[PDB]
């Protein structure tokens, strides 16, 4: 007698059911004189076929579709072998007999009426095995309950899950890939390899031998336009160099040895790794979620809870739960739409490059000797973006020439966005390759590289804007921003240098922009440098 | 068996039902749709034949148009027409049986790299942790190392050469000749040794001709092509030199005899095969004995080495079990005369393989959403109201 | 940066190189309570994907030829399957995260002018793997360096192997087969299965599976006319019953459990058994042949940038000294048998004009 409402329902009594009278059909093993015996099986084919017990209201197709939609899809899993094994050690002087049976997941579809069940269709899905052992001596009489089972039962914990049937991101405009961690599992035991009950003194094992290399990655995009499985896969290959997506040859196995005075229950699930492909621009504009299969997760129940009551429960809403460590690894990526022009010659001091319509583009370059360089275009506009290539310079090397490694992983160095005119100063090493993104058909705005001779070293890795308040794309905390321009402060995000027209001096220091009151009137054209200490807002304004 | 009728040329490339594969080992790629297990449809024209043919090499009665099946709309119409024809075939018990046999009749797989079909080698994995007293080094799981090690020859390769998709049949559009249904094999060597190979089919469902007082249902032509492919799948293709007389060229002022291959006669049905294939058999060749012997050898191999093995997936094993349930004589005795009675379809029955000489064909356009349904021609095979095609002015005529 | 003479050179830095941005692409595993987690790989090696990084002067063909000329071939010899495993036991009350990546051998070709590397090309060849583990409580903050590697690094071996790219026998006349020992390995790590670095408190295993009828011996004959591979194989079977097919069904594995103090480095090579087939006519050796049959491998334990020169082609024996000599009946001659035993006297009539063998047995022990 259920306490729910009328109508049909989908019920999952859970895993760990053993049918009646199918106990010794698989046979048993006998061990003696301190030997060790290992039995096991591989749930692959001819043994992974579910058993249907339907009722006229609920036919086989109805049951299959309804359970697969809500709970784990077993039809797909029926082709991927999974192996389990029990190991047991006999004592010094005695005999041991151990026999194996299969454990099934039990699903029921019911038709409640007036708080009374008037129909029940059952599905048994093979999941794993269960080994029962006993040490004996000749002539001993064994309780019939040890061999024979008259009715089905749940050796594991009973359950009655059912479902009625009806922060500030200081990034730059561009793409990014965020690895959010490993150990993601769908709700409602939808990604459960299976559960094993290990009796005292034994040792269970669950192995994914990758006998078939197939996998089931999951994809979810907020906009099918500009994004797709192929597009995200290519972007990941560019970023993380992922070569195999729907394939794998890595095995994962879990082993637990139960103590001598207790029983253990180990649950094995398949895990996933989450890759978010954002398209931040000014405010996330698009998002995709890629769940690449990982090498599984194992939970260990020290023992089933004492039998008190089978409390009914409802299925959780479809989603994910993370069991592994929390992480967020962000990697930039080159947008394939923009074109990248490679410079065949290494760049020395005092170099010029002719812009060669209004679409943004990329230029790849490397320096001849490590140092600080100033990049400014004709009339100090348009503003540019400077990214560093990750992992470059640890491979192919040709003196006095660029040998690109096709590394598409770009780490933002410094940039600003539109119409604002500014010039960048960045420290570059000889080996590493660097990309420059140029937006925006008037006269070509040639890009000029100048190797500063230890003059602007103070304003290292910063963009100077050629400029009463003014705001611009703020950098991350611990980064530097600079302006070339009697009060100055910060609006939400929380220094003075004298220029010689081209020497430099120190006018003021320890200038807290988060003060709102700045009366210096320093006896020095000046440079105001701000180092972000708390990215309280997307943009930082100097007023 | 369920024909997937929920696909379109705009369907996304999901790498599971809609794929972009490579044509043999050439530099071209083409898009394929799976409408059933190991059965694919490729609306685009066949890659093999070159679309531009010199006027000298054009054959009589052929229609050439290099712009046909170039736009996406025509491709989608072709795909939907093929699906409709397949549904019409599967609507009957005979068609369902034939399609199931086609799907299950995979080419025999090659043995392990080392050789043989008996059993793979073993490996151990997962050494247990060092216990308090016992090292437990040998406590580990046992695995069949090359699981599913059986090498297969029926697969389409992706453009990246890093993925493979099972396929027994691939229905293409017409080649250089717009109206010429054809069936070609993947490997000639494997089509005669009993191992078998995948088949490719060129089909044109949008054109038909009128014989006597009725129209020709393209489903019969498709069934003929599938039956011919069955020979390739079972690897029982006879040598090209095993021909038989078919007609005496009376019109000529010389003693010349036209010849036909044995497969074409056995498959095309009609009255011609009745004079041959008698009891007792008056025509015989070593081909039949060799085919029966090789088929028995392969069946013995499966029964003594394949069934016992427990280190290979059932996808191949169960299909091979059903593949050998039937006998070669059943295939040899399978012809269009049986499906004509089953489907109640009228077709040419006398010298139907040499109709080009007897009378010239007039072709009619078929609109499939309208003129042809899952039950065949709308309003019957006789009263269907079709329109003469505009391509009849481009028929080649070389007397 | 280089003390070598000017010119072009080929260098090997050894296995154990891990690429950047490729840490978690193979996934990971989570362990709880006292459970023990084992993760590994088992490849047929049929599918090989070496990563090239060439230069104008050094193209793909140049690299492949100049590398396989000295070091191990990876095109056709990249067929032997490989397998490795790592296992970790989690503490009583905590959670463990393990993530696995591949390890590669880094080959290089360089052009040195004026004692400075002015051009460099790179090749990465897959070789085994490496597992990183961390015990984490929920919500613990993890340093990004544990997940993301932003530069290639050498984990196991830091080496630099370069090469310039420019007794009285009182025997009798007749055949002989000599088993000269076991454990032979080619020089310059041409047989190296690979090296594994097991962190403290973990265990590691290297497996060497074998496909049936897929074993390649090494044959070197001084006269292909007489000592052909078939001929020497037949003589080997006659002397010892050696058959190649039985070495393909075998399998071996090496296991090492590092303590909680330091890490353990295990290096594993494939081995060979050396059989010398000789003809000893007139007291000299008119012909000779060497046949190296696959063995069950060899292992050593290391404990962790001097330049070294590639050694000359040859073999090194790590097994015990051994020399077992067995004669064999020359197949050229014919063998006749005397059915009746010699009791106390016999006069056998010769049944040719060519040398031959007579096989007989004694019906009673004694001096004849």
């Amino acid at each position: 007698t259920i306490d729910l409402a009328d109508g049909n329902y989908v019920v999952s009594r859970g895993d760990g059911w053993i049918l009646s009278r199918q106990n010794q059909i698989l046979g048993g093993s006998v061990i003696s004189n301190g030997s060790t015996g290992i039995v096991g099986d591989l749930r692959v084919n001819d043994n992974a076929i579910p058993y249907y017990y339907p009722t006229p209201s609920f036919n086989e197709e109805y049951i299959k579709n309804n359970i697969q939609t809500v709970f784990a899809n077993f039809t797909e899993a029926n082709q991927i072998p999974i192996g389990f094994e029990f190991s047991k050690t006999a004592p010094s002087n005695k005999n041991l007999y151990m026999y194996l049976q299969y454990t099934y997941i039990r699903y029921e579809i019911i038709k409640v009426l007036q708080h009374e069940i008037i129909e029940r269709a059952v599905l048994y899905v093979p999941s794993l095995g269960y080994v029962k052992s006993i040490e004996f001596n000749p002539g001993e009489k064994i309780n019939k309950d040890f061999y024979f089972l008259t009715n089905d039962k749940c050796i594991l914990n009973e359950q009655f899950l059912y479902k009625k049937i009806l922060r500030v991101l200081p990034y730059s405009n561009g793409l990014y890939v965020i690895n959010k961690g490993d150990g993601y599992i769908r709700t409602n035991d939808k990604d459960l390899i299976g559960t094993l009950l290990i009796e005292a003194g034994s040792s269970g094992s669950i192995i994914q031998p990758r006998l078939r290399n197939t996998t089931r990655p999951l994809f979810t995009t907020s906009n099918d336009a500009k994004f797709s499985q192929q597009y995200t896969e290519e972007r990941l290959k560019d970023a993380f160099n992922v070569q195999l997506f729907n394939t794998s040859t890595s095995l994962f196995k879990f082993v637990e040895e139960a103590p001598s005075n207790k029983n253990i229950c180990i649950k094995a699930y398949n895990t996933y790794e989450k890759y978010e492909l954002i398209d931040y621009q000014n405010s996330i504009v698009n998002k995709a979620e890629y769940y690449l299969p990982s090498l599984g997760y194992c939970e260990v129940t020290n023992a089933p809870s004492p039998e008190s009551e089978v409390v009914k429960t409802q299925v959780a809403e479809d989603g994910f739960i993370q069991n592994g460590p929390e992480e967020e690894i962000v990697v930039g990526v080159i947008d394939p739409s923009e074109n990248i022009q490679e410079i065949n010659t290494a760049i020395s001091d005092n170099y010029t490059y002719n812009i060669p319509n209004n679409n943004p583009f990329y230029i790849l370059f490397t320096v001849n000797t490590t140092g600080i360089y100033k990049i400014n275009a004709q009339n100090n506009l348009p503003s540019l973006k400077i990214y560093e290539a990750i992992g470059s310079g640890n491979r192919n090397f040709q003196s006095g020439n660029l040998c690109d490694d096709d590394i598409k992983a770009i780490n933002y160095i410094t940039g600003f966005d539109p119409n604002a005119k500014s010039y960048l100063v960045v420290l570059l090493n000889k080996d590493k390759n660097y990309y420059i993104r140029v937006p925006q058909s008037n006269i070509e705005n040639q890009i000029k590289f100048k190797r500063e001779e230890g003059d602007l070293r103070n304003l290292m890795n910063s963009s100077v804007n050629i400029i009463h308040y003014y705001t611009r794309q703020s950098p991350d905390v611990h980064d530097y921003i600079s302006y070339e321009f009697i009060r100055l402060y910060t609006s939400y995000n929380q220094t003075l240098f004298r220029v010689t027209e081209y020497n430099l001096i120190n006018i003021q220091q320890n200038l807290n922009l988060l003060n709102s009151t700045k009366s210096i009137r320093l006896l020095n054209i000046y440079i105001l440098k701000v180092e972000v200490t708390e990215l309280n807002n997307y943009n930082i304004k100097l007023h | 068996m369920n024909i997937n009728d929920n696909l379109s040329i705009n369907s996304p490339v999901d790498n599971k039902n809609v794929v972009v594969v490579r044509a043999r080992k050439t530099d071209t790629v083409f898009k394929a749709f799976k409408v059933a297990p190991n059965i694919w449809v490729a609306p685009e024209r066949y890659y093999g034949e070159s679309l531009s043919i010199d006027e000298e090499y054009k054959v009589d009665g052929g229609i050439y148009d290099s712009n046909f099946l170039s736009q996406d709309s025509e491709k989608d119409k072709f795909l939907q027409a093929i699906i409709t024809l397949l549904k019409r075939i599967n609507s009957t018990n005979a068609g369902e049986k034939l399609l199931s046999l086609i799907s299950t009749a995979i080419p025999f797989p090659y043995g392990y790299i080392g050789g043989g079909y008996y059993a793979p080698n073993m490996i151990t994995f997962g050494s247990a942790p060092k216990s308090n007293k016992k090292l437990n080094s040998l406590i580990s799981s046992t695995i069949p190392f090359p699981y599913a090690g059986y090498r297969e020859t029926n697969y389409l390769s992706s453009e990246d050469n890093k993925s493979f998709y099972a396929s027994n049949i691939v229905i293409f559009g017409p080649g250089a000749n717009i109206v010429e249904n054809n069936t070609v094999f993947y490997k000639k060597e494997d089509a005669e040794n009993g191992m078998g190979t995948m088949t490719e089919i060129w089909f044109q469902p949008f054109l038909t001709y009128k014989y006597d007082e009725f129209y020709i249902d393209p489903a019969i032509e498709l069934i003929k092509c599938l039956i011919k492919s069955l020979y390739f799948l079972y690897g029982i293709k006879p040598s090209d030199d095993l021909v038989i007389p078919y007609r005496l060229r009376s019109e000529l002022e010389n003693i010349e005899y036209s010849q036909l291959n044995i497969v074409d006669l056995l498959v095309s049905g009609g009255i011609d095969p009745k004079f041959i294939n008698t009891d007792p058999y008056w025509f015989t060749d070593n081909y039949f004995s060799n085919a029966k012997k090789v088929f028995e050898d392969h069946r013995n191999i499966y029964e003594t080495q394949i069934e016992g093995n427990n280190a290979i997936g059932n996808d191949i094993k169960l299909r091979l079990k059903q593949k050998f349930r039937i006998n070669i004589n059943d295939i040899w005795e399978l012809n269009l005369n049986y499906f004509s009675k089953e489907f109640s379809i009228m077709m040419p029955d006398r010298f139907n393989n040499a109709l080009k000489h007897f009378y010239r064909k007039q072709y009619y356009k078929i609109d499939y959403p309208e003129n042809y349904s899952i039950n065949g021609f709308v309003n019957g095979q006789i009263n269907v109201q079709l329109s003469l095609s505009d391509r009849n002015q481009d028929i080649i005529n070389k007397p | 940066t280089i003390d070598l003479a000017d010119g072009n050179y080929v260098v090997s830095r050894g296995d154990g190189w891990i690429l950047s941005r490729q840490n978690q692409i193979l996934g990971g595993s989570v362990i709880s309570n006292g459970s023990t987690g084992i993760v590994g790989d088992l490849r047929v090696n049929d599918n090989a994907i070496p990563y090239y990084y060439p230069t104008p002067s050094f193209n793909e063909e140049y690299i492949k030829n100049n590398i396989q000329t000295v070091f191990a071939n990876f095109t056709e010899a990249n067929q032997i399957p490989i397998g490795f495993e790592f296992s970790k036991t989690a503490p009583s009350n905590k959670n463990l995260y393990m993530y696995l990546q591949y390890t590669y051998i880094r080959y290089e070709i360089i052009k040195v002018l004026q004692h400075e590397i002015i051009e460099r090309a790179v090749l990465y060849v897959p070789s085994l793997g490496y597992v990183k583990s961390i015990e984490f409580n929920p919500g613990e903050k993890i340093n990004k360096d544990f997940y993301f590697l932003t530069n290639d690094k050498c984990i196991l071996n830091e080496q630099f192997l370069y090469k310039k790219i420019l007794r009285v026998l009182p025997y009798s006349n007749g055949l002989y087969v000599i088993n000269k020992g076991d454990g032979y390995i080619r020089t310059n790590d041409k047989d190296l299965i690979g090296t594994l670095l097991i962190e403290a408190g973990s265990s590691g295993s290297i497996i060497q599976p074998r496909l049936r009828n897929t074993t390649r011996p090494l044959f070197t004959t001084s006269n292909d006319a007489k000592f052909s591979q078939q001929y020497t194989e037949e003589r080997l079977k006659d002397a010892f019953n050696v058959q190649l097919f039985n070495t393909s069904t075998s399998l071996f594995k090496f296991v090492e459990e590092a303590p909680s103090n330091k890490n353990i480095c295990i290096k594993a090579y494939n081995t060979y058994e050396k059989y010398e087939l000789i003809d000893y006519q007139n007291g000299s050796i008119v012909n000779k042949a060497e046949y190296y049959l696959p063995s069950l491998g060899y292992c050593e334990v290391t404990n962790a940038v001097v330049k070294t020169q590639v050694a000359e082609d040859g073999f090194i024996q790590n097994g015990p000294e051994e020399e077992i000599v067995v004669g064999v009946i020359d197949p050229s001659e014919n063998i006749q048998e005397i059915n009746t035993a010699i009791s106390d006297n016999y006069t056998y009539n010769i049944p040719n004009n060519n040398p031959f063998y007579i096989l007989f047995t004694v019906n009673t022990t004694g001096i004849y």
